[PDB]
């Protein structure tokens, strides 16, 4: 039961030749078994006993309960041309339009149901051995897409598609999802109509040799990468954290891994304390005792996970809404829903430990990943519900050195709120002290000095052992903020300060900058002035 | 017939991935494509074809199909089009025509079509992408205008002669037509060309490299001088004749930023000498065809954008400013695009090539929406940057009309 389909023209990579790999030696028990299968497949029309002069060959193997064949094309594959990326962007439950009914169709050995470019077959040659390296074994090659070959998936896919164009056009109110060896067929028809269109589909498929199988017949919920697909909602498949009185490094990493993936779907899962255990480790098998705190947090998670979250499917006639919350500095949580409390999706964006950012910025970046995410999933942009005053937004964006933007949104008061922690004054502060900062450091000796001189005669100089040029410059600034009142004027020749101005960051990597930000945030008024040096 | 179009030596085809598209945009491309499919312009392709090029839709209620052949074009063999008529730039008014439609006629060398493969996405990936490749000349591919050359001149002469007072410049899918007639007489001479074509408002000389003008004031404060002195410093990179000694000398000491300072006659002269230097562009800046043309934009704020086209640093071939358009009030991305497009058409008009842009925006941000407001048939090259504080302070300091 093959196929009357037009083959696809497959070529080997630029110049490269077909595989010429030597056939791994096998036992009589295994050889006798492989002969069996190949005689069966030989019959079905799948493979072909071929004559000599097929310099190409691949190592066939026999594994197990009955002997199963298994050819290794690794080489044929690395010599096989490239194809278009087989669908490698898998959907997401939240983007599926619910249908009254869904049927899964098993098009399993459909791989063997599709013809191979007769012109390319020769490369698929392989050999079944004799009892010893005795006489010449049995020789074959595939007449169809071989399991494990570089192009099978793609070609099979393509074909299936060609084959389904008719039926789809005919009944458009019917959605078919070709995923791997499965055809998810769903509709809004009556269970009877449905059942019949399926059967029609089925028959149209056999009409092309795609023998579709009850024992195997799949049923709901449907399993899909940690998701259970029920008719009204989808759900996150059980996630389990194995208990032990012993934990190796690897174990704590894997765990952390899994726990990390859960942070998305599950609210406040945490790993700070588990992650804390990987310090100074010497080997993956090494055993680290879990602290009290880690024991306490590993516990709570087990409880958060023991509370499975479901989700709704997509209704095209209803609004797309996205609410965003700040769960910590540079850390965010979001959920996309149509009806209040019926989420389509949720997620969280880890803390990009950047060199220097501000919340309005990071908030802005979160909105973007989301928007892109939605476009991809729903092909639309949500209505945003953000925890930022329209004024703060206008005030920030209206001045930032970098193009930016947020699609249609609305303010929502679900604290904490995002804000500008400080705003450098636009003009020098009158009657406020003016500090003239400067810092010098022998980049070589890392020996530096940093200080200031105010209009009011106040001065200071601190020595710095093991410092760099920027560390002093920014230091000169820190001190000025430290020793000054609630309003300062600070002039510097640090091109680096010039950065702090244009960006007015509220979080950084260097504790030094961080400190400065603290003083900055505290003062009532600060005026930063850069001036060329020398 | 068709001429053998090969890729440049040792170059493989484009394999650019299609970035996500909005539903609307997708529904359109499907329609636009099914159509063309029938009319034989494009044909569905198999998986044996690994090449791919980005495509999308722009705006009537009708949508245009915009394909991004930047990468293919880069890899497509050279053809040594039409040289740049140094005259198109000096014309009271220039109007552009979309003639991409022209190519739909001519067939494309079959051995090259593969490379034209492109893909229409599917929402959520509930469907495979719909693969196609071209059978005819594609709008957007540099090879198209080049190949449709013999045939363009032909259909062209008659109006070139009927009107030798007007000049025509073809770039990619575009036709830049320039004259001097009065508006009506111009716009009316256009349609005369239109219909001529159908059977098969730029004002260039108004552009100019605006100057920088330093602030002048009754009284100057420490801060003020520091700022002036700061901007001058930077500017010296462009005008070595600029000097700030007698100015920095007024800042000798640690006084309040707010305190007022009386300029010395020395400092006063010094300023005067600088204003003069800034009265005109730096001498010696000429265009070099063999070099890349660059365009840097800065977000001056309040809907203001400064740009500079150049090939070598501090040697501008032109400088300008752009204010947001009525309606873009809350959208940077929109202004930037328009800006870019505008700076790009200008560029083409003067040297016949698109510049490489240094955009003060985040890749992600840009790539998401830019398509939403784009409107040209071509697409320039771009990279994303982090504007130097001074470069902005410097050009913010340009000169505008007394009144408007
Ligand atoms: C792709 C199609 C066929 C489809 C499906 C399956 C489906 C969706 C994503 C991934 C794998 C399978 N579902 C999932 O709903 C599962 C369900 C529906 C009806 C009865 C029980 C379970 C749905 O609600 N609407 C649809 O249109």
């Amino acid at each position: 039961p093959i196929s009357p389909i037009e083959t696809v023209p497959v070529k080997l990579k630029p110049g490269m030749d077909g595989p010429k790999v030597k056939q791994w030696p096998l036992t009589e028990e295994k050889i006798k078994a492989l002969v069996e299968i190949c005689t069966e497949m030989e019959k079905e029309g799948k493979i072909s006993k071929i004559g000599p002069e097929n310099p190409y060959n691949t190592p066939v193997f026999a594994i197990k309960t009955k002997w199963r064949k298994l050819v290794d094309f690794r080489e044929l594959n690395k010599r096989t041309q490239d194809f278009w990326e087989v669908q490698l962007g898998i959907p997401h439950p939240a983007g599926i339009k619910k249908k009254k009914s869904v049927t899964v169709l098993d098009v399993g050995d459909a791989y063997f149901s599709v013809p191979l470019d007769e012109d390319f077959r020769k490369y698929t040659a392989f050999t079944i051995p004799s009892i010893n390296n005795e006489t010449p074994g049995i020789r074959y090659q595939y007449n169809v897409l071989p399991q494990g070959w570089k192009g099978s998936p793609a070609i099979f896919q393509s074909s299936m598609t060609k084959i389904l164009e008719p039926f789809r056009k005919q009944n458009p109110d019917i959605v078919i999802y070709q995923y791997m060896d499965d055809l998810y067929v769903g509709s809004d028809l009556e269970i009877g109509q449905h059942r019949t269109k399926i059967e029609e589909l089925r028959q149209h498929l056999l009409r092309w040799g795609l023998t579709t199988p009850k024992k195997h017949q799949k049923e709901p919920p449907f399993l899909w990468m940690g998701y259970e697909l029920h008719p009204d909602k989808w759900t996150v498949q059980p996630i389990v954290l194995p208990e032990k009185d012993s934990w190796t490094v690897n174990d704590i990493q894997k765990l952390v891994g899994k726990l990390n993936w859960a942070s998305q779907i599950y609210p406040g899962i945490k790993v700070r304390q588990l992650c804390k255990l990987l310090r100074g480790t010497k080997a993956l098998t090494e055993v680290i005792p879990l602290t009290e705190e880690a024991e306490l947090e590993l516990a709570e998670n087990r409880e958060i996970l023991k509370e499975p979250v479901h989700g709704v499917y997509y209704d095209p006639s209803k609004d797309l809404i996205a609410e965003i919350q700040k769960q910590g500095q540079g850390q965010w949580t979001y959920q996309i829903y149509q009806e209040p409390f019926k989420n389509l999706k949720t997620g969280k964006y880890a803390r990009m430990r950047g060199a220097h950012t501000n919340d309005v910025k990071q908030l802005t970046e979160a909105v973007q990943k989301i928007t892109t995410e939605s476009i991809v999933i729903w092909g639309k942009t949500p209505k945003f519900k953000l925890p930022i005053q329209k004024e703060t937004w206008e005030t920030w964006w209206t001045e930032y050195w970098q193009a930016t933007w947020i699609p249609e949104w609305e303010f929502v008061n679900t604290p904490p709120l995002v804000k500008l922690w400080y705003q450098l004054e636009k003009e020098p502060i009158v009657g406020a002290e003016t500090f003239y900062v400067d810092g010098a450091a022998n980049r070589e000796t890392k020996l530096g000095k940093a200080g200031y001189v105010t209009n009011r005669g106040r001065q200071k100089v601190v020595t710095l052992t093991d410092t760099t040029n920027q560390k002093t410059e920014l230091q000169a600034i820190y001190l000025a903020l430290q020793d000054s009142g609630l309003e300062v004027n600070i002039v510097t020749d640090s091109q680096y300060a010039l950065g702090i101005i244009q960006a007015q960051p509220d979080q950084s990597e260097s504790e030094l900058v961080n400190q400065i930000i603290e003083q900055l945030i505290k003062k009532e008024k600060v005026y930063l002035a850069w001036v060329p040096a020398h | 017939e068709t001429v053998p179009v090969k890729l440049k030596p040792g170059m493989d085809g484009p394999k650019v991935k299609q970035w996500p598209l909005t539903e609307e945009k997708i529904k359109a491309l499907v329609e636009i494509c099914t159509e063309m499919e029938k009319e034989g312009k494009i044909s569905k392709i198999g998986p044996e074809n690994p090449y791919n090029t980005p495509v999308f839709a722009i705006k009537s209620t009708k949508w245009r199909k915009l394909v991004d052949f930047r990468e293919l074009n880069k890899r497509t063999q050279d053809f040594w089009g039409i040289p740049h008529p140094a005259g198109i730039k000096k014309k009271k008014s220039v109007t552009v025509l979309d003639v991409g439609d022209a190519y739909f006629s001519v067939p494309l060398d079959e051995d090259f079509r593969k490379y034209t493969a492109f893909t229409i996405p599917s929402i959520n990936n509930e469907t495979p992408g719909i693969r196609y490749q071209y059978n005819v000349l594609p709008q957007g591919w540099k090879g198209s205008p080049a190949i449709f050359q013999s045939s363009m001149t032909k259909i062209l002469e008659p109006f070139r002669k009927q009107n030798p007072d007007i000049v025509i410049y073809q770039y990619m899918d575009d036709l830049y037509v320039g004259s001097d007639l009065e508006i009506g007489q111009h716009r009316t001479k256009i349609e005369e060309l239109r219909q001529h074509l159908l059977r098969w408002e730029l004002h260039p000389d108004k552009w100019t490299v605006q100057p920088i003008v330093l602030p002048e004031k009754d009284s100057w404060t420490v801060n003020d001088i520091q700022k002036l002195v700061g901007k001058l410093n930077w500017a010296s990179q462009i005008y070595p004749g600029i000097k700030v000694r007698q100015l920095c000398k007024l800042l000798r000491g640690t006084k309040a930023l707010t305190e007022v300072i009386p300029l010395t006659e020395e400092a006063e002269l010094e300023l005067a000498e600088n204003r003069e230097i800034l009265k005109e562009p730096v001498h010696g800046v000429y265009y070099d065809p063999s070099k890349d043309l660059i365009a840097e934009i800065q977000k001056q704020g309040q809907g203001q954008w400064t740009y500079q086209i150049y090939q070598e640093p501090f040697k501008n071939l032109k400088t300008g400013k752009y204010a947001r358009m009525r309606g873009a009030h809350t959208n940077d991305v929109k202004q930037l695009t328009e800006a870019v497009q505008k700076i790009t058409t200008e560029s083409i008009v003067i040297w016949g090539k698109t510049p490489k842009f240094k955009l003060p925006i985040q890749k992600e941000t840009w790539e998401t929406w830019w398509t939403e407001y784009w409107q040209a048939t071509w697409i320039p090259e771009w990279e994303f940057v982090n504007t130097p504080p001074l470069v902005k302070l410097w050009y913010q300091l340009e000169k505008e009309p007394i009144v408007g």
